[PDB]
């Protein structure tokens, strides 16, 4: 919703057991809403004391490992589980199938505020790094890099460049820092135009079928494969309204009785993983919240991408 | 009903060793036991367009653009040293015998009938015309394939190595004994009876064959050429690879055996070409055609099936061709 | 459990049984003729259908391989320059007059072979139609690669009757031609039980051997041989 | 573009290897590409090879990769006769210009 | 019906050996038997940036950073010893014959028609003009390519070896025999008659050709340049290597053969430049322009097809060119 005055690079963060089930329809890399919520929790915890705002997160995902296995005779996969403790009668409890993933991601954070002029860049960078080293990113603990060879501090780069060439060199150096990974971006325009292409191909086609067609490998008879522009993952694109926004004390057993609750349904969109050298600026990769609370639509996206 | 056996594999008689190439000088061939071997070296070739264009590369601009991108290659080359004009080729030939007996035969009764057919052949005429023609191919250096088309003088020495020592020596002139005529000579007849005793089963025959060719000082000698995997870059393409055994150029053994096999003159086509190799359906790779077609009923299989199954014995020339194929050997019978 | 006869293939399980993990299993082997193919241990619980579809991959692979192995030759009708190919015909047997050839401006049409060593003949269009009529390959001619030369000869003295396996290539079930036993009976003009007799091999019982004319007319109707 | 991206990605995981693997003994180890294969050997050698990558500024290696990318094109004379080869060479030159510019400022 | 054969592989005639290079002094050439061979050596070069820039390297500071880092190579150079102003180059040439007979062919009817066409050509006008032009290309040191360009005096000796001993010696003067004029000389007619006897199959011809060029004391000679795989570093990049056999710099045999093939003065463009090489589509790689374009119908393939199939015999110089292409050999036919 705003252009960041600076970009803070949180380095390689090893998230231990992240929620591999991103959505009721998708598994794998966690939701971008988890990353945006983590950055908002960082702004809630240490952002206010530094007189800065932390909005917008760019994910690089340097490493992914899924705690999964492939059973023999099946082409699908299953989630490795954890043994929950027994009940009070000594019996095994009912198992809820929860999957885990070891992530290694680096985050670009959009920083704007007067506190950037009040503190050194390395000071606020080290403060938000040591705050983020005791938090969670998708349900997993963050490994804070103890007793390895060379630890990685941040590099907060001011986006108000004095010259266009110096700004370009700064963005290329920051892209070179986060090199072995893929920027995950939102593709609402690509999914909508593919929906229009399928509607010209066949009418009454929903956005779900256009999302599904952009993920399966289509085999065409003369036997070739229908190509895709990018990786084109199905991402959770936010939450849509399923109920009116009830009063803060209205909903029974809410998390807090001061925040209003509204039952939601998952919104599914198309995301794309790209090499981060294929972007004009690294501020395009930032994932922003977008509530629009009168109509539900509690989305996260990448505005100012293309 | 005495049908043909489904499996009729035959072992080859007249097994040649790999023909090692060395380099040397004329009149030193009586002491050519220390001669340095011909080494397969490398040289770079730059080429322009010299093939037929398929009516789309015939435009002047496209042809000139193809000229400005020459095809650079590296070729394995075999040349004599500048003080060496003589190319020496040495191989051993082992004559086994028992050409009637197949290595594999499904039908006993067919095996007995084929053995009786070969026995009645040998009782009619032994391994004498075939051994004479094989001895003629020994005497001329037909195993020197392209190292004889421009050779000034070729000489072949054949030794009978009985107990690791020369039991009988023969020296020949490979240019006087041509590649066309199967004449008669006393030393050629003695080598014919030696190959006859080898092929019948009278004794063990091992022949050491040494060849000397007056090509020229530093000229290119032609070994057998290998097969190219075609994996590297187009600059160092390695279009041609020659055959060597231990840092030493050589001819393939089956090439020597095919050149010794070149005795078949009884094919139904004319004698304008001369002898061809004794193949089933009389195939010649250079001419790209098959003498002794199955349509003209003079291939090996029709002649053998008439000779064995229904006792229709062919002419003695076709009997020689059939027994020469049995000496040559192969996977006969239906797969 | 027992062998599943799919095409010429037999999925023969092993008589002995094992219990990998906590489940029973069986060594199932895919036989093409007297030759085994791909072998996989199938759990006893697996259905016969599961077994078949499981090996279906190997089955399909073999069929594809065979088709490629015996793909018929193809002659090109080209112009005087020879670079442009106006027509392509899948030949059954190459003509008996073509030789090392390249199209010449003299003749408007030339027939050549698909291989590099282009052997051919300069023919007009009516002679091209005559050659295409007498030497065309039928659509399922690749199965003639899998059959021996004795069962495909047009001479009765050299003709050998097909066995149960050689007939079982192309009669029923998941065959290479895809036809059924009743369809192959209706092609030959007789009822299902008598055609089944020919199809049936094993002992002399129901081993009525198919005749030379009936086998060649069946090959004509299935588009495998002589179907121009 | 995706292919040269993966080349950078390959170099990216070459940042995860040993600091001095390029200084090991060998008869042939692609020493023309070794200035970009191992950027960390400038930490290993103070002046033996640290100044070599700075003075040389190796950006021609992608041209070698372009030669490998010239093995990714079809051997069709119809493309070479028409302007399809011209468009292929234009987009190849633009993308390896971007690749060489990426490889130029590796010293920062 | 007489179509052109799909394969028409021809063995090359005028087979040259690899031309070894040694160095010495002038008028010691008669004692040039044990001259020290030219050895390929290494020398280091650093260079300024001197190619044409593409309008983006033309900035002053960026070009300044370019010249501040000169490029480094190690080039193989071939230099004479300082007590040597004369370069000696030795090779042998084999004249085979049977120029119209292909080594590999498909159609026997087309092969017989091509053989009859070549025999008809030999019948009216035998191998005399082509052999005279090849004698001229032996007479001038055209195989000293950049290697007689700045020579004060060039001399060529062509000896004829019969039984290991010299038969006819042909001492020449390559300054008199020009690189453009195909005149007549009695010794050149004698060498033409010898190459005529070799090309017609009358006898075996092996010629030892030695060229002495007076370049300068310790100057640069120009052997054949090889191909570099570029597997080294960038400082010692090894940008240039020169060809040698055994510690002795030399010229490639195909370079000598292309020098002897430069007899083609009958290309449809202007011949004031001089002779070009015998080749299909008349393609010289220095000019980058093909004379005898297939548009003008003066190339080898159109003339050969018109001569053999349609029996349209071309101009006499053009059939000289066609038979010279058959002498040089090729992979004519479909490619």
């Amino acid at each position: 919703v705003t252009d960041p005055e600076a970009l803070l690079l949180l380095p390689r963060l090893s998230i231990q057991n992240a929620n591999a089930i991103s959505s009721p329809l998708t598994w794998g890399f966690p939701s971008p809403g988890a990353f945006t919520g983590f950055v908002h929790a960082l702004q809630r915890r240490v952002g206010i004391s530094l007189d800065i705002e932390l909005d917008g997160v760019g994910i690089v995902c340097h490493r992914f490992e899924a705690q999964i296995s492939q059973p023999a005779g099946k082409r699908t996969k299953v989630f490795n589980l954890t043994r929950n403790p027994l009940n009070r009668d000594g019996s095994t409890a009912a198992i809820v199938e929860e999957g885990r993933a070891h992530l290694e991601v680096s985050l670009l954070l959009g920083v704007h505020g007067d506190g950037l002029d009040d503190h050194p860049a390395q000071e606020i960078a080290r403060q938000v790094q040591e705050q983020a080293g005791a938090m969670r990113l998708a349900g997993g603990s963050i490994l804070p890099w103890c007793n390895e060879r060379f630890p990685a501090p941040n590099a907060e780069l001011l986006m108000l460049g004095g010259s266009d060439e110096q700004r370009r060199k700064n963005q290329r150096r920051l892209t070179r820092r986060l090199l072995p990974g893929f920027a995950l971006v939102s593709r609402e325009a690509l999914l909508q135009q593919h929906l229009e292409t399928l509607r010209t191909t066949l009418p009454e086609a929903t956005t779900l079928d256009a999302l599904l067609d952009l993920c399966r490998i289509n085999f065409e008879p003369p036997w070739q494969v229908r190509d895709k522009p990018g990786w084109l993952v199905p991402i959770p694109a936010g939450y849509n309204a399923l109920s009116p926004l009830y009063l803060p004390g209205e909903v029974r057993n809410a998390r807090d009785r001061e925040t209003p609750l509204r039952f939601v349904e998952n919104l599914f969109g198309l995301g794309e993983w790209l090499s981060p050298h294929r972007v004009a600026a690294l501020s395009d990769l930032l994932w922003y919240h977008h509530a629009e609370p009168d109509k539900g639509l509690y989305r996260w996206s990448t505005p100012r991408f293309v | 009903i005495l049908s043909t056996a489904s499996v009729l594999a035959f072992e080859r008689k007249l097994d040649p060793s790999d023909a090692l190439m060395s380099a040397g000088a004329w009149a030193q061939r009586d002491a050519s036991q220390e001669w340095p071997a011909v080494t397969v070296r490398e040289k770079s070739v730059r080429g322009t367009i010299s093939n037929r264009l398929k009516t789309k590369d015939r435009d002047p601009a496209k042809l000139d653009a193809s000229i400005q991108s020459p095809n650079l290659q590296t070729v394995d080359v075999a040349n004599l040293p500048s003080d060496a004009d003589t190319l020496k080729v040495r191989f051993t030939l082992r004559v086994l015998g028992g050409a009637g007996t197949p290595s594999a035969c499904n039908d006993a009764a067919y095996r007995d009938k084929l053995l009786q057919t070969v026995a009645t052949y040998v009782n009619d005429q032994g391994f004498a015309e075939l051994a004479r023609r094989y001895a003629h191919n020994l005497a001329n250096a037909r195993f020197l394939w392209r190292n004889r088309v421009g050779a000034e003088a070729v000489e072949v020495r054949i030794n009978h190595i009985r107990q690791g020592e020369v039991a009988r020596a023969w020296r020949f002139d490979a240019l006087a004994i041509g590649l066309r005529d199967f004449k008669a000579d006393a030393e050629l007849d003695a080598l014919a009876e030696l190959i006859a005793s080898g092929l019948s089963g009278s004794g063990h025959v091992l022949l050491e064959v040494v060849a000397f060719a007056r090509i020229g000082d530093g000229q290119e000698v032609f070994p057998s050429q290998e097969l190219i995997l075609d994996k590297g870059d187009k600059k160092g393409q390695k279009s041609k690879t020659l055959y060597s055994v231990r840092d030493a150029a050589a001819i393939h053994s089956q090439k020597i055996g095919n050149a010794l096999r070149t005795i078949d003159t009884w094919y139904p086509d004319e004698d304008g070409l001369g002898p061809i190799a004794v193949e089933p359906y009389g195939s010649v790779t250079s001419q790209g055609k098959a003498y002794r077609q199955p349509k003209q009923k003079l291939d090996f299989y029709t002649l053998l099936d008439n000779w064995v199954l229904r006792d229709e014995a062919p002419a003695v020339e076709q009997q020689h061709y059939v027994i020469a194929n049995l000496i040559r050997g192969g996977v006969f019978g239906e797969a | 459990m027992n062998a599943i006869h799919i095409g010429p293939f037999s999925i023969t399980p092993a008589a002995r049984g094992l219990h990998y993990g906590g489940l029973p299993h069986h060594q199932w082997t895919l036989y093409y003729g007297p030759r085994e193919m791909a072998i996989k241990t199938l759990p006893d619980s697996y259905t016969s259908s599961e077994v078949r579809d499981e090996f279906s991959d190997i089955i399909a692979e073999f069929v594809i391989d065979a088709r490629h192995r015996y793909a018929p030759d193809v002659l090109e009708l080209v112009n005087s320059d020879g670079d442009a190919v106006l027509a392509r015909v899948a030949v059954s047997r190459l003509p008996e007059a073509l030789s090392g050839c390249i199209p010449d401006d003299r003749f408007p049409y030339w027939l050549l072979t698909a291989s590099r060593p282009r052997l051919g003949l300069p023919v007009t269009l009516n002679e091209y139609t005559a050659l295409a009529v007498e030497l065309s390959a039928p659509p399922l001619a690749w199965i003639t690669g899998l059959l021996p030369g004795e069962v495909l000869t047009h001479d009765a003295e050299e003709w050998r009757p097909p066995t149960s396996w050689e007939l079982r290539h192309v009669v029923g079930e998941g065959s290479f031609t895809g036809v059924s036993g009743a369809a192959a009976a209706a092609l030959l003009g007789m009822s299902a039980t008598n055609f089944r007799k020919y199809t049936a091999g094993d002992s002399a019982a129901n081993r009525q051997k198919i005749s030379f004319a009936a086998w060649h007319y069946l090959l004509d109707r299935l588009g495998v041989k002589r179907a121009s | 573009a995706q292919i040269c991206d993966e080349a950078l990605q390959y170099a990216a995981r070459l940042r995860e290897l040993e600091p001095g693997w390029s200084a090991t003994p060998g008869c042939q180890l692609h020493d023309a590409e070794q200035l970009w294969l191992d950027p960390l050997r400038a930490q290993t050698d103070e002046t033996f090879l640290q100044r070599r990558l700075r003075g040389d500024w190796p950006a021609e290696v992608g041209n070698r990769f372009a030669n490998w990318l010239n093995r990714a094109v079809s051997s069709d004379s119809q493309i070479l006769g028409s302007p399809e080869a011209a468009q292929w060479s234009q987009e190849l030159s633009k993308e390896l210009t971007m690749f060489k510019e990426i490889l130029e400022d590796e010293r920062d």
